[PDB]
RNA sequence: GAUAGAAAUUUUUAUCCUGACGCUAUAGAGAUAGUACCGUAAGGGAAAGAUGAAAGAAUAAAAUAAAAGUAAAAAAAAGCAAAGAUUACCCCUUCUACCUUUUGCAUAAUGGUUUAACCAGAAAAAAUCUAACAAAGAGAACUUUAGCUAGAUACCCCGAAACCAGACGAGCUACCCAUGAGCAGUUUAAAAGAACCAACUCAUCUAUGUGGCAAAAUAGUGAGAAGACUUGUAGGUAGAGGUGAAAAGCCUAACGAGCCUGGUGAUAGCUGGUUGUCCGAGAAAGAAUUUUAGUUCAACCUUAAAAAUACCCCAAAAACCCUAAAUUCCAAUGUAUUUUUAAGAGAUAGUCUAAAAAGGUACAGCUUUUUAGAAACGGAUACAACCUUGACUAGAGAGUAAAAUCUUAAUACUACCAUAGUAGGCCUAAAAGCAGCCAUCAAUUGAGAAAGCGUUAAAGCUCAACAAAUUCACCAACAUAAUCCCAAAAACUAAUAACAAACUCCUAGCCCAAUACCGGACUAAUCUAUUGAAACAUAGAAGCAAUAAUGUUAAUAUGAGUAACAAGAAGCCUUUCUC
RNA sequence: GUUUACCAAAAACAUCACCUCUAGCAUUACUAGUAUUAGAGGCAAUGCCUGCCCAGUGACACCAGUUUAACGGCCGCGGUAUUCUGACCGUGCAAAGGUAGCAUAAUCACUUGUUCUCCAAAUAAGGACUUGUAUGAAUGGCCACACGAGGGUUUUACUGUCUCUUACUUCCAAUCAGUGAAAUUAACCUUCCCGUGAAGAGGCGGGAAUAAAAAAAUAAGACGAGAAGACCCUAUGGAGCUUUAAUU
RNA sequence: UCGGAGUACAAAAAACCCUCCGAGUGAUUUUAAUCUAGACAAACCAGUCAAAAUAACCAUAACAUCACUUAUUGAUCCAAAAUUUUGAUCAACGGAACAAGUUACCCUAGGGAUAACAGCGCAAUCCUGUUCUAGAGUUCCUAUCGACAAUAGGGUUUACGACCUCGAUGUUGGAUCAGGACACCCAAAUGGUGCAACCGCUAUUAAAGGUUCGUUUGUUCAACGAUUAAAGUCCUACGUGAUCUGAGUUCAGACCGGAGCAAUCCAGGUCGGUUUCUAUCUAUUAUAAAUUUCUCCCAGUACGAAAGGACAAGAGAAAUGGGACCAACCUCACAAACGCGUCUCAGAGAUAAUUAAUGAUUUAAUCUUAACCUAAUUAACUCAUAAUAAAUCCAGCCCUAGAACAGGGCACA
């Protein structure tokens, strides 16, 4: 059974109420999100730009380690954080990386945090695993927050709009919805693969 | 009721049809074929 | 097995029933006689200038003889053999 | 607006002469009777009689033995049950029950088991016909520029949810008021809105039952069981209300508001029904409209009457950038039709085919306009619209019309040898005919610095070239569905055959189909006035005709002799045994 | 404890408790009572609480003003987080701009949100996150004992629920004897296949089949019986209810 | 509501929730009268022209003009003016003097004239094939695909239409039983491979037989666990409720989030919620002549550098399905029935796709919609073969025979 009927009714004989091309393009900004954080954090390997974006907190906000620390390598395996200029957060930016599930150990020196490589193993690979599966669900949950808009929009839209107009654009919004979700399920699934 | 123009060759009316069956273009038969005469 | 859909014949998709030579004969015959026909109906005996009211008084007189059966349209005559007839009905042997 | 509607002023002579063109037991009063019966009550409300002078003539006598239902007498392939027939019941051939509603019904859309009896068109303003008298008519009151008076011609039945008024209902149930009564045993200093569990009160779940034991039950299983408890008797609250631990619950088996009576023959643009024969003509929609489920006009059509032109219509004529089929108006001609006058109703919810278009998917048995056609008892096997066909009766005559197996199922191209400047020049690791770019000359009688394979590059295999013979050679072929394929079969005895209609001739005639609406002539059965007197005629009247309303009443069939129903045993006969 | 007697016994109603309003009083209710009282209501014992708002509509005030344990409400825009902020920085409008608590809920959709436990496997159940842009504090919010024929999820135990049914009795059933209904019914002399047809044929067309009658079973069809469809639409047809509908 | 252009090509008219423009009036002065022939248009109401004649201006015009000039507008009644006029987004524009929402508590009269299910037409959508090769495939279109395009077919999904049913065609899913199609998942016979072998990828032929058990979800689907030779796609009123369930949907009760002042509602969620029928007719109520897996040998063989690793042939075992039966075990308080237990299960022809032998058209070759005999070859399907197959005694009584009727016995004893 074919079960599901494919609708692209115009967007041009709607272009005002919503835009249908600048939903798409918010969906395609957060699929482009979700491979840019796959290609940047998990290659195989840790590198001092992989870390340089685990939220610190820092006067009741949060801030990146790249931000409030000058992340370096001092050794092929090791990476070297220098809090000078923040060196009161310095417990905040231990508390960070550990809990981060990067699987990042560090070493506290006062202030020059070090920050060995572990090793690539089949630990390692599953962590990076879980951690592919966390920021597939990220995704997914921003991407339900992009649709949300749009309903809104649409509810916004719902005082002088046919009611069968409102549903083509809703039913037409939840398809967008539904082949970005599963293009992100296969991203996910293919970095799966790649990872074991 | 079908257009005037269409992909499915429009099938006719029975007199059309005869109308053309009858005038169906009949080719000139010689009495001899010229083939392997002289 | 092999179904028609819709009627026999007036849908978009109609029954092939095909011609007949006997059809095409007919039509043939038809056909000729018509030729016939036009043959002769082509040559006429008088032209348009020698026709003009050439029988006109006849024309005029059986419109006359029309009108007048028309306006002897009236009641008819009542005699009275008509009413003294009826009491025939009560006619009797002495 | 629908409609309502006087008065001032006029006319009206006592009594008998009164009975019936009213009914005859489904009629006439509901009536044999307001009785049985049905409801607590108000209230509703029937059916049922047939001998004879004598039954103090029932060893009783005569008329019908005519409805449906049965028996006498169950049936023998096959088919809307019949018709054509036939020596012969079937066997043969042909016909898609009837009303109603629809564009269209065998439709598997509605109605009906059948019989009998009842059951549904009603009005005279204007008009038509006939008659009296007529510038006047009418037996009083009015109308009159041929009119007035009289007579005859006309307009149905059943059905709601509802609304109002007054009665009757709290013996069921909702809640109160009096008066009484029940709760045994066990655990607890307890009669604690405690616990277990009986009587008792409810009714969670399941299974039977579903015209049942029962218009709410049986079996098992459940909750409460000293309380905001169950229950007897009696009283009260009554519908624009009562009562409600709000379920819009309950208020006498149907409560978003009881039942009965009256208004009431409520009203329905909605559905159903609407009863004798024959004949004449006969209609598919433009505009308004709380209107598109309907009406009122127009255009068509019917019935009468006046007239005179009516359709077909050659020229000529009808716009300017381009424009088809063809239109409008017109003599002649072929026919007889048309227009006005007076009465009028139905219809105004449509189907396909051919053509010009539009929307859609250059989709629909799709939707909307314009032109034309059809709605056979023949043909296209069956069939609405396609084709043939100016529709009467009888014949055991004939001639014709449309129409009865459609076209191909097709694509072969074979020997013969191929050497030379030279690996043409550049690029490239290599580029030798062939990743690539430029030149494309030349040796031989004849062979492209090479048209395809092949090598990393070479090699090697072919094409064109000569020499050898040389049938013909350009494109064209294309899967499938679901219960079981679908007349059988046939390539040559002469065919512009033959067979084939509601067509057309022939012999006679009573001398051409039909729905809604319209017109006409007859007519079944009753009563009356005159005839008639083995059952009728002329007139006048209507309770004037039923194959159809899930019609009313009564009787009958089918289901069906089916579902279902019942009495412990023996015995010495009501005495002993088993539960 | 109560409720839709006759398809719903519930999470619905009531309830002790806590709060609001209205009343200074006599011979039939309240009541032969007198504000520690009596009526009109809300929410539900208890424990912690019940945050802000009188802008509008009500009610007192007959105008101001007061009242939310009265009806009710408790933000918008720009930027920053790689996309995604309810967080923050500004800005504008407001009567205030959702406090505590709980939280994918019995809570629009997204949704089978994410994660862990349970199982060999779970859209189930429980715990945690939670951002619920539509949670939220007497139209009450959170936990807790006891209770529940309430709604879900586990563990042993138990078994014909099931793998996979079997045997035997009673009532049924079949025959004999007696009595004897109901819905239903145009008439049937009441086949199958394909096609056609008001678009699903026993009755039409082309073919197959075909001595006639009983008795017992099964239910595929007779668009089977039952109830002039309760769903949908129409009706210048009703009725119940609510009002910011029109006359009053 | 009114007008213009196209539809509507040439007298008039002519529709669509057809395609485009517009109007609900402004500016200016020439402030544009009365009466009457004859006409246009038109259902009616309304709308339009207009000769002659009249009083005032040239003593020679008066139709007010322009903005596409065409539309710039409203009937009676009734209210007001000073008797002559005026008054409506009465715009639902032939107009009721003045009136909303909701009903799932609903009722009545109808409609298949009109929707939800099914059927039917079409094939937009969906699904199958072929034609065309640019491109991938190292070179190489077609081993496997194949964009832009072409063409043919099927009627599984959604939609479209509103033709049959609203004086009822009862719905998803599941249980039982399944009939059919082939567009074949397995089993069988082959062609090509970028086929060394094992695994594979495609295509041809074949529909007699099969196509599992479980957790969650009402689920069809879907995810997951364990297997299988495989866990096929569909049609059958999305088969089957006069065979069954009612978990969901879709009645009356009630919460939650939201909307509405409220009644009430939500293509939102959650709990609960009556599934009748005695069969009249048609139809039907048992003959067979197997299938598939697994273990061992082949064999560590062929094939491969090695890792890996068959087929064919030959032996057995098991399961399913068909038909039967109680010696034992088991249910078993009847001597029987019964499974959980035991027994049996088959030869020939025939083919489709595809291989080769001989050999003309085309003296070569060539499996031949060329004859002659040819052979290797799927599943069906028929037939060998198997079963029944001695007519006219039937009162009664037994029976491993049976509803009744039937059928077997009644001489050993
Ligand atoms: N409106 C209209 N209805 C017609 C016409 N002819 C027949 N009918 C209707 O068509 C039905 C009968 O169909 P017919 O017998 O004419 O085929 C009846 O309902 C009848 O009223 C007509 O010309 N106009
Ligand atoms: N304005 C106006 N009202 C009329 C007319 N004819 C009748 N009416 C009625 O008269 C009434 C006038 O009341 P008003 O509207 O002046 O208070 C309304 O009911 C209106 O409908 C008319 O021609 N014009
Ligand atoms: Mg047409
Ligand atoms: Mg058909
Ligand atoms: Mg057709
Ligand atoms: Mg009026
Ligand atoms: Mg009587
Ligand atoms: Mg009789
Ligand atoms: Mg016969
Ligand atoms: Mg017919
Ligand atoms: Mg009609
Ligand atoms: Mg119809
Ligand atoms: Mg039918
Ligand atoms: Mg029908
Ligand atoms: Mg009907
Ligand atoms: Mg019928
Ligand atoms: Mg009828
Ligand atoms: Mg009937
Ligand atoms: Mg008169
Ligand atoms: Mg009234
Ligand atoms: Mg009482
Ligand atoms: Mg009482
Ligand atoms: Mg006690
Ligand atoms: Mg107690
Ligand atoms: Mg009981
Ligand atoms: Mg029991
Ligand atoms: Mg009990
Ligand atoms: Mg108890
Ligand atoms: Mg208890
Ligand atoms: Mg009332
Ligand atoms: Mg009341
Ligand atoms: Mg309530
Ligand atoms: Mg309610
Ligand atoms: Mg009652
Ligand atoms: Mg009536
Ligand atoms: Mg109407
Ligand atoms: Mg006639
Ligand atoms: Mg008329
Ligand atoms: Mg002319
Ligand atoms: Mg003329
Ligand atoms: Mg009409
Ligand atoms: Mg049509
Ligand atoms: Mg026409
Ligand atoms: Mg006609
Ligand atoms: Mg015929
Ligand atoms: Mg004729
Ligand atoms: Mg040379
Ligand atoms: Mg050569
Ligand atoms: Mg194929
Ligand atoms: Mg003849
Ligand atoms: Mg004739
Ligand atoms: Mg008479
Ligand atoms: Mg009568
Ligand atoms: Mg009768
Ligand atoms: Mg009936
Ligand atoms: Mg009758
Ligand atoms: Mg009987
Ligand atoms: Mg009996
Ligand atoms: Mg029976
Ligand atoms: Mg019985
Ligand atoms: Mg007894
Ligand atoms: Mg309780
Ligand atoms: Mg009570
Ligand atoms: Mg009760
Ligand atoms: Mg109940
Ligand atoms: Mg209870
Ligand atoms: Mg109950
Ligand atoms: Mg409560
Ligand atoms: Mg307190
Ligand atoms: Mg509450
Ligand atoms: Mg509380
Ligand atoms: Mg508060
Ligand atoms: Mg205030
Ligand atoms: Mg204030
Ligand atoms: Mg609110
Ligand atoms: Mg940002
Ligand atoms: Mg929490
Ligand atoms: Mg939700
Ligand atoms: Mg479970
Ligand atoms: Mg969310
Ligand atoms: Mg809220
Ligand atoms: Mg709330
Ligand atoms: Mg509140
Ligand atoms: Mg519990
Ligand atoms: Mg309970
Ligand atoms: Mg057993
Ligand atoms: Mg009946
Ligand atoms: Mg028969
Ligand atoms: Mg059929
Ligand atoms: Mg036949
Ligand atoms: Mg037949
Ligand atoms: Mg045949
Ligand atoms: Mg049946
Ligand atoms: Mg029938
Ligand atoms: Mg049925
Ligand atoms: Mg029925
Ligand atoms: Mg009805
Ligand atoms: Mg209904
Ligand atoms: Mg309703
Ligand atoms: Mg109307
Ligand atoms: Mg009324
Ligand atoms: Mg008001
Ligand atoms: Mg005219
Ligand atoms: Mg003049
Ligand atoms: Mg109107
Ligand atoms: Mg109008
Ligand atoms: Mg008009
Ligand atoms: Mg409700
Ligand atoms: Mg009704
Ligand atoms: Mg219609
Ligand atoms: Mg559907
Ligand atoms: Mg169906
Ligand atoms: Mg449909
Ligand atoms: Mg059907
Ligand atoms: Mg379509
Ligand atoms: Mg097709
Ligand atoms: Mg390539
Ligand atoms: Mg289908
Ligand atoms: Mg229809
Ligand atoms: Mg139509
Ligand atoms: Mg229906
Ligand atoms: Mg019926
Ligand atoms: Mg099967
Ligand atoms: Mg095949
Ligand atoms: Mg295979
Ligand atoms: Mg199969
Ligand atoms: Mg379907
Ligand atoms: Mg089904
Ligand atoms: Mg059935
Ligand atoms: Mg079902
Ligand atoms: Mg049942
Ligand atoms: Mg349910
Ligand atoms: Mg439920
Ligand atoms: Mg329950
Ligand atoms: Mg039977
Ligand atoms: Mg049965
Ligand atoms: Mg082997
Ligand atoms: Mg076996
Ligand atoms: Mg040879
Ligand atoms: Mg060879
Ligand atoms: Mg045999
Ligand atoms: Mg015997």
């Amino acid at each position: 059974g074919q079960s599901q009927t494919r609708v692209n009714i115009n967007a041009a004989l709607v272009e005002d109420i919503i835009n249908l091309e600048e939903v798409n393009e918010e969906m395609k900004s957060v699929i482009e999100a979700l491979k840019d954080n796959f290609n940047k954090t998990l290659n195989i390997r840790t590198s001092p730009g992989s870390l340089d974006k685990i939220a610190v907190v820092t006067a009741d906000g949060k801030l990146a380690l790249n931000q409030i620390s000058q992340i370096s390598m001092k050794s092929p395996q090791l990476i070297l954080v220098n809090m000078a200029s923040f060196p009161e957060c310095t417990a905040a930016a231990i508390k960070a990386i550990r809990e981060s599930g990067m699987n990042l150990n560090p070493e506290v020196e006062g202030t020059l945090i070090r920050v060995p490589i572990p090793q690539v193993t089949r630990e390692h690979r599953e962590m990076l695993v879980k951690l592919a599966k966390q920021n597939t669900n990220k995704a997914k949950d921003s991407l339900r927050k992009v649709r949300t808009n749009s309903m809104n929009k649409l509810k916004k839209s719902k005082d002088t709009v046919s009611e069968d107009t409102i549903r083509l654009i809703e039913k037409q919004i939840s398809q967008m919805a539904d082949d970005t979700v599963a293009e992100l399920d296969r991203h996910l699934a293919v970095k799966t693969k790649e990872l074991l | 009721g079908s257009k005037a123009v269409t992909r499915h060759r429009r099938v006719m009316h029975f007199e059309r049809q005869k109308l053309m069956a009858v005038t169906e273009y009949i080719p000139p038969k010689p009495t001899i074929n010229p083939r392997c005469l002289p | 097995r092999n179904r028609i859909p819709g009627r026999q014949w007036i849908g978009k998709h109609r029954r092939p029933r095909p011609v007949s030579a006997q059809a095409k004969q007919n039509m043939i015959r038809r056909l000729e006689t018509e030729a016939e026909n036009q043959y002769w109906l082509s040559r006429p005996f008088l032209t348009a200038e020698q026709e003009r009211g050439h029988a006109a008084v006849r024309r005029a007189a059986a419109f006359q003889a029309l009108k007048a059966a028309q306006a002897a349209r009236f009641p008819a005559h009542r005699r009275l053999e008509e009413q003294l007839g009826h009491l025939l009905v009560t006619r009797k042997w002495s």
